[PDB]
């Protein structure tokens, strides 16, 4: 593990690599009291032992808090220059689109007020759709809160299109589909799980819930915590819930009548799991408030892997694209740690 | 199914398990409860613990600022509740227990103190006497008739009398029994452990006539005026006469139960005979019988019965309402035969649900609207749904057996 300080004086609330653009996927971004800080992940000589090493590139100033980030497929660089596109949400209940030139902020949009959501949001992200002819045609936003509501926010060439829809409790993640932004998935407080075709009822409604295996009782409240997509053609839905107990449903041939697996997380997980971009079956998921993180397989292969554990609780955490490298940022900190299995 | 279970914990609304006013009477409930209505309409709940050791009574409408009061008794009764009266006399519930070394406890306790703030009573609120010897001839089962008089059955099959003279003191008033004489035949003795034909219940008719059955289920009938054998019925020679298996019973229980002139007896074929006939002037005059509807090989026991009059069900054809409670382990059955006419032959046997909503949404993953998510959400979830009373019972059968929560998120503590 190599560890890398955070500003004295800066709160992380969030953490996430820039996964979704290649051309800037060493880009890292965490937001906190005043903004958004930018990391570069580099290839030192080091040992390879942690053959990456972060270099802090800069910070971009906001003057308040940000708790959820997304980089869009927008990110460039240039020689030096990067050009950012940040979907985040700040304390006055706003959900907003940052674009910049390096720490400077060249432009931003601002959705607020009662035009906005009118409770508290608890998720976003950020997807870029193209048209026939392939010039940007559409940025795509979809941000999920408390006042029952799911907002879409299309930033469109003639301008920006408002969409709201309701919702049967509060919507608690959000995540458009891998290989086709036509559709996303939506999750609620409750256990419900929503596919949805923007470009339109919606698709389709799983939920957790009433699955829960009870050969061990998974408890009177097991609050959803997370759903994801996995795969890179968006091949299948996870879902895990506080408690730990997780399911996998995939999306190809045949008929099918139930979720096709199902387990439980040794922890509770108040962030959710975070799935392995490159090994389906292989999620990771935190106990955050004593600083441990869980490698689960979905196939059982795992048999119990633990190959973090802080003395510290963790706030959030996020994969490398590589696959084997791990960036976690926790109350004073972020850490990049390299399990050498997946190398 | 035409009725639901609503479950009610009278101490639900309220964080301490306990009513802080209780107070222990002693003498020198988790085996029986019943209730009892009095004077003030107010309903008075007893209960009679495993050993039959403990008396426990509290206020139906005002379980947790009310009174429960626990009465310690010496040693437990002859045989559990059934050999313990409780009626209420003249402003007092009047308690006797005949206990197992004989003695005929006798307990009176002030309407007033049931419904007061005071933890003291005054006066003998409780008597000891020996009236009869029953180390020689032990009873089982102890019927109340009068403030002054009740008599009581024996296991071999007597019956003595119990006469009240001054206010306190019982004497022994016997009955004629000529039944003993069956020793006679080679298939009956006088020593032998089997062979008797004890009863199992008994209902008093028009103050006067006493209707008993009897192990081999058959009604006898007492004319307490003569204090002489009326009426002997054999119930079972009626109906098809198996030769196979005849369960004689094996215990007193809750075998009949009569309202005006009508009288339901229940017969064990299979579990499943609840004869009724009708008594006038004495005589009892067979109507029908009448099975039950009950499969899983009929596993379930009686636990109450009571005769009475008609509901407001789903078929305005009624005459009669015979409610039933079954049991089977811990888990009970409630069912309401219907009898539609003045003959006996016309019925329907009415369902209920036997799990409250509460508990079938839990148990079917049926509940949409409890929050999920954090350990200790779940814990809330659990506290507040169960009620302190079973919430902190649990805990403590956890500790017992070594199970002990590790840190704030162990998961595998909640699921148990």
């Amino acid at each position: 593990s190599n560890q890398y300080q955070l500003p004295l004086n800066v709160r992380p609330y969030t953490t996430t690599w820039c996964s979704q653009s290649p051309s800037c996927s060493n880009l890292l971004a965490i937001g906190h009291d005043t903004g958004i800080t930018i990391y570069c992940a580099s290839e030192e000589q080091t040992p390879g032992s942690t053959g990456l090493t972060l270099q802090e590139l800069f910070t971009i100033q906001t003057g308040l808090p940000t708790l959820h980030l997304s980089f869009s497929s927008s990110c460039s660089y240039s020689e030096p220059v990067y050009s950012l596109f940040l979907a985040c949400v700040c304390q006055d209940n706003t959900v907003r689109l940052i674009i910049t030139k390096n720490e400077t902020i060249i432009t931003q949009h601002v959705l607020g007020g009662k035009s906005g959501h009118h409770n508290f949001v608890n998720d976003i992200d950020i997807a870029d759709v193209y048209s026939a002819d392939n010039r940007l045609a559409e940025q795509v936003i979809a941000s999920v809160g408390d006042d029952c509501t799911l907002i879409i926010w299309r930033l469109t060439d003639e301008g920006p299109i408002l969409a709201g829809y309701p919702l049967s409790s509060p919507g608690i993640s959000v995540q458009f589909r891998p290989s086709n932004p036509n559709q996303l998935i939506v999750g609620e407080r409750n256990g419900n799980i929503r596919i949805f075709d923007w470009t339109l009822p919606w698709l389709l409604t799983l939920n957790t819930l009433p699955l829960v295996n009870t050969c061990h009782s998974s408890g009177i409240a097991s609050s959803l915590a997370n759903v994801r997509w996995i795969g890179s053609d968006g091949s299948g839905i996870l879902a895990m819930c506080k408690s730990g107990a997780w399911l996998r449903w995939n999306l190809f041939g045949p008929k099918n009548l139930l979720p096709n697996v199902q387990g439980i997380s040794l922890f509770p997980s108040l962030l959710g799991a975070c799935p392995h971009p490159r090994y389906m079956d292989y999620f990771a998921t935190a106990h955050s408030q004593h600083g441990l993180i869980q490698l689960i397989n979905t196939y059982e292969k795992d048999s119990n892997s633990i190959p973090i554990q802080l003395g510290m609780p963790i706030v959030d955490f996020c994969w490398h694209q590589d696959g084997s490298h791990l960036a976690i940022a926790t109350e004073g900190s972020v850490l990049l740690t390299r399990l050498m299995g997946f190398t | 199914a035409c009725l639901s279970r609503i479950d009610a914990n009278l101490l639900q609304y309220y964080e301490k398990p306990e009513p802080n006013n209780t107070v222990d009477l002693y003498v020198s409930g988790s085996e029986y409860s019943n209730c009892l209505l009095l004077s003030n309409s107010e309903y008075i709940c007893y209960h009679f613990s495993s050993r039959s050791t403990l008396l426990t009574f509290y206020p139906l409408s005002d379980a947790y600022h009310g009174k429960t009061i626990n009465i310690h008794l010496p040693n437990a009764s002859m045989n559990q509740r059934y050999t313990l009266t409780i009626q209420e006399v003249e402003q007092q519930l009047l308690v006797n227990v005949i206990l197992k070394d004989g003695s005929f406890l006798t307990l009176q306790l002030p309407l007033s103190f049931l419904f007061s703030s005071a933890n003291t009573l005054n006066g003998e609120w409780f008597h000891l006497q020996n009236p009869y010897d029953f180390t020689v001839r032990v009873p089982h089962f102890l019927f109340y008739v009068s403030p002054q008089f009740s008599v009581v059955f024996l296991e071999d099959g007597g019956l003595l009398g119990l006469k009240k003279v001054d206010g306190v003191h019982y004497e022994p008033l016997l009955f004629n029994d000529n039944s003993y004489l069956k020793s006679l035949t080679r298939f009956f003795s006088r020593s032998s452990k089997s062979d008797y034909d004890s009863v199992i219940s008994c209902k008093l008719f028009h103050e006067r006539y006493l209707i008993v059955l009897t192990q081999n289920c058959h009604l006898k009938i007492w004319d307490l005026t003569s204090f002489t054998l009326i009426q002997d019925y054999d119930m079972v020679s009626q109906s098809d006469s198996d030769p196979s298996h005849f369960r004689k019973v094996e215990a007193v229980g809750e075998y009949l139960s009569l309202y005006n002139n009508t009288l339901v007896t229940l017969l064990p074929l299979e579990n499943g005979l609840f004869q009724m006939g009708t008594l006038l002037v004495l005589t009892y005059t067979f109507q029908n019988n009448i099975p039950t509807n009950l499969s899983a090989s009929a596993i379930w026991s009686i636990v109450d019965l009571v005769l009475t009059r008609p509901l407001e069900l789903n078929v305005e054809a009624s005459y009669l309402n015979l409610i039933v409670l079954w049991k089977s382990g811990t888990a009970s059955k409630l069912q309401i035969l219907n009898v539609n006419d003045e003959s006996f032959k016309n019925y329907e046997w009415i369902e209920s649900v036997n799990k409250s909503l509460v508990d079938l949404q839990s148990e079917h993953d049926l509940d949409i609207v409890t929050k999920t998510g954090d350990v200790e959400r779940g814990f809330c979830n659990l506290k507040s749904r169960y009620g302190t009373q079973i919430f902190e019972r649990a805990q403590q059968i956890l500790s017992e057996n070594k199970i002990i929560m590790a840190h704030n998120e162990d998961e595998e503590y909640l699921a148990n």
